[PDB]
């Protein structure tokens, strides 16, 4: 009755919300997904860095790099 | 990959490492390279180097010691670029508990020995991750 | 009903969340919501709950093909209109101007319904550059439209 207008109201009210919601995420998913290539090098390099720090090899290999 | 750039690193690196400009890399190579850097490791290191390539050290036998260990590596700006993602006021820092929560529990998750390892001698100061001076040192040395 | 475009879709977002959340094949129950509203939908929590939805981190997480389902129950989630929305903030307006208060409008996106975050709040007028008049007075039109219209 008149509990059936509050109720349409808080529905419409949460639906705005949930546009709201929608904006937020939606905006936020291209630098997500940089993001994860971004974190994707950072575990993958320190990684690669703990297996090659104390090989002799490398340590070579990094001395030479700068020079060329 | 391996990345052509890459590649060319590796071409130029063991250009430079071979002295004799023979095409491979033998002990005199490798004794005249290092002492041209500092300390010269004694001979017993350089023919343990030289052994883990299981023929005369060619580059083809030099991209086999090096391509696994060096394939998924980025250089120091493509690193420094990836932590920037995360500093968006680009501040050149990250706070500590952040950089942690990311690497444990997010992507391809650290396990605890890899954390150990990773903050061990991290430059880590008031809370804040100087990711700059970190990518220097993992690419260092 | 689920076409192929759509469903490849779904596998990059779910790739995507299934990642952040610790790669293991399976995406944390309750960012289905989340997973959902990158791919154009706008459910609201309650819709998500309904579909299996959880309340914190750490609950349930679901493999790609349990997901699925969950997102064709929520593909058909009711979706506010534009007219319903002006009908709804018209319940605020006290001349029928089209103006009402910044802190009204605080008050119905944080005071009702499933209540938003100052934050998400602040984040939201911050992104649409929604501005308040001198006696701070907003005109929720525009701010209906930018929302509605989405970041790009
Ligand atoms: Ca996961
Ligand atoms: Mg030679």
């Amino acid at each position: 009755l008149e509990e059936m207008r509050d109720e349409r109201l808080s529905k419409i009210i949460s639906m705005f919300q949930a546009h709201i919601r929608g904006y937020l995420i939606r905006k936020a998913y291209k630098k997500l997904q940089d993001q994860r290539i971004g974190l994707s090098v950072i575990q993958r390099n320190i990684r690669k860095w703990l297996v090659l720090r104390n090989w002799q090899w490398w340590k070579l290999y990094a001395k030479v790099k700068p020079l060329l | 990959r391996l990345p052509q750039k890459l590649m060319q690193e590796m071409k130029e690196a063991f250009t430079m490492i071979d002295q004799n400009r023979d095409g491979f890399i033998d002990i005199n190579d490798l004794k005249e390279m290092f002492s041209s850097l500092g300390r010269t490791p004694d001979d017993k290191e350089l023919t343990a180097m030289l052994k883990e390539a299981p023929g005369p050290l060619n580059f083809t036998m030099f991209l086999s010691i090096f391509s696994d260990k060096l394939s998924g590596t980025d250089s120091e700006e493509t690193i420094r670029n990836a932590f920037g993602m995360f500093d968006e006021l680009d501040t050149k820092k990250l706070n500590i508990e952040y950089i942690k929560d990311l690497l444990e529990n997010m992507g391809d998750n650290f396990n605890k020995d890899e954390m150990r390892m990773t903050f061990k001698e991290a430059p880590v100061e008031g809370g804040k991750f100087d990711y700059v001076r970190f990518v220097a040192m993992i690419k260092g040395s | 009903k689920l076409s192929q475009d759509e469903i490849d879709d779904l596998k990059e977002v779910f790739e995507l969340f299934d990642f952040w959340d610790g790669r293991d094949g399976a995406v944390d129950a309750f960012k289905i919501g989340d997973v959902c509203r990158c791919l154009g939908i706008n459910p609201r929590n309650e819709d998500v709950f309904a579909v299996g939805g959880t309340h914190k981190m750490g609950e349930k997480s679901l493999p790609f093909e349990e997901f699925l389902p969950a997102y064709e129950g929520l593909m058909d989630c009711e979706q506010g209109t534009y007219a319903d929305y002006m009908e709804a903030f018209k319940t605020f307006d006290r001349e029928g101007q089209g103006f009402i208060s910044g802190a009204e409008l605080r008050h119905v996106l944080s005071g009702l319904g499933e209540r938003l975050s100052d934050e998400e709040v602040d984040e939201i007028i911050n992104l649409t550059d929604l501005q308040e008049d001198l006696e701070g007075n907003v005109k929720y039109e525009e701010f209906v439209k930018k929302v509605m219209t989405g970041p790009y």
